[PDB]
Order: C-alpha cells, then structure tokens, then sequence
C-alpha cells in the first residue's frame, strides 16, 4: 500500500478542511487586495 | 387512490432499509439465490418500482400529486453501502442528517452542503 | 470504517509524515546555520550589555 499526491484533501479528514482553509483564507486575502489595485488602475487610467 | 382522484398525497416510507431486509428474509426462505449481502437480485427494482409511484399528474389526469418521503438509515455514516446507494440513485433529492451535526448543537442535523434537490428553484414560493 | 475509508486516512498520514520528515531536515540544516551565526552576535551582545552590569 501506497501513498500518491493530493491524499491530505482526498480523505477529507481534519486535515484536509483545515488546509481548504488555509488556502481559502489567504487567496480572499489576496483578491481583495488585486480588486484595490484594480479600482486604482481604473480611476487612474480614465483620463 | 388520491393522486389519481384530483387530490394531493405525501407519503413516508420510514424505513425503506427495513423492507429491503424483510424482503431478503422472504426470499431467503423461498430458497431463491441469495445476491450481494445477502439481498436477492431484485433489490433494486423491490425499491424503484415503488418510488416510481410518486408522480405529479397533469391537468388531463386530475391534476393530483403524490409525493414520498423514504426513510433511509446508514451504518456509521457508509452512505456508500447497497441499499443507500440504491435508493440514493433512485430518488430526486436528499437530506442528509449528520450525527456530527446532532451533537455539535445543530438540529435538524441536516447537512446543507450535501442535501440536494433536483427541482429547486421551482417548487419554491417567490418570496422563499 | 470501511476499507476505503481506512485507505484514503491512511494514504494521507503517509504524506503527512514525508512533510513532516523534510521540514524537520529544513529546520535542522537552518538550527545549525543559526548557532554559527549565534556565536559571534552572542559576544557582540554581551559586550553590549556590559555597562549597564557593571555600572
């Protein structure tokens, strides 16, 4: 018996939640950080 | 009777688990072969030729419905045994219950993120 | 459980102990990167603090 890549997030244990979560968290983080920076693109380029 | 009279049902088959095991008893003592677990063959038919009573006729036939709420019960949460699977592939939604759920205070322990429902948005009110 | 059950925990605990194996190996190579550089910064911030205990 093996084990193969992609496993903590297939069994779907505490691990495997704990992990969606941490990604989760930190890539609503970062979008909302790209949409400021998108908004500041936007007014900054209308003229 | 009444869907087919113009008037509207609801059924609960509660359990459908139950039946399937006296079914099997059944079979089991008319010496037919037993299948997996021991279930004859016809498990399967056994349960969708019974849910596939629960129409919703249209004007021409009376208009009545019927609908079925069947009761399923798992082992330790193995929705992935026969009898659940079978019934699973035969009805239109679910509503999972989760002991999980039960115990950590939410009650109806359903489970949102699994429970489905083909019909969804129709058969809702506007408001809803 | 069932023998899927036990195969999918037991696939992920495999993987759980190879990370933690390579961030243990991590961890040690930067221990001993961070006691040769503890040394002299360890001279350089007693010296520092001299006065004060002597005065």
């Amino acid at each position: 018996v093996r084990s193969s890549a992609g496993a903590v997030r297939d069994a779907g244990g505490a691990f495997g939640k704990r992990e969606q979560a941490e990604e989760e968290r930190y890539f609503r983080a970062r979008a909302k950080e790209q949409l400021a920076a998108l908004k500041k693109h936007h007014e900054n380029e209308i003229s | 009777y009444f869907r087919d009279n113009g008037k509207h049902a609801l059924i609960i088959y509660d359990d459908l688990s139950k039946q399937a095991v006296a079914y099997r008893q059944m079979s089991l003592l008319l010496r037919r072969p037993p299948g997996r677990e021991a279930y004859p063959g016809d498990v399967f038919y056994l349960h969708s030729r019974l849910l596939e009573r629960a129409a919703k006729m249209n004007d021409a036939f009376g208009g009545g419905s019927l609908t079925a709420l069947p009761v399923i019960e798992t082992q330790a949460g193995d929705v992935s045994a026969y009898i659940p699977t079978n019934v699973i592939s035969i009805t239109d939604g679910q509503i999972f219950l989760e002991t999980e759920l039960f115990y950590k205070g939410i009650r109806p322990a359903i489970n949102v993120g699994l429970s489905v429902s083909r019909v969804g948005s129709a058969a809702q009110t506007r408001a809803m | 459980a069932t023998l899927k059950d036990i195969t999918r925990r037991l696939k992920s605990i495999k993987n759980i102990q190879k990370i933690t194996k390579s961030m243990k190996m991590v961890a040690a190579a930067k221990y001993a990167r961070a006691e040769r550089e503890l040394k002299p910064a360890r001279v350089y911030g007693v010296g520092s603090l001299a006065l004060y205990e002597k005065a």
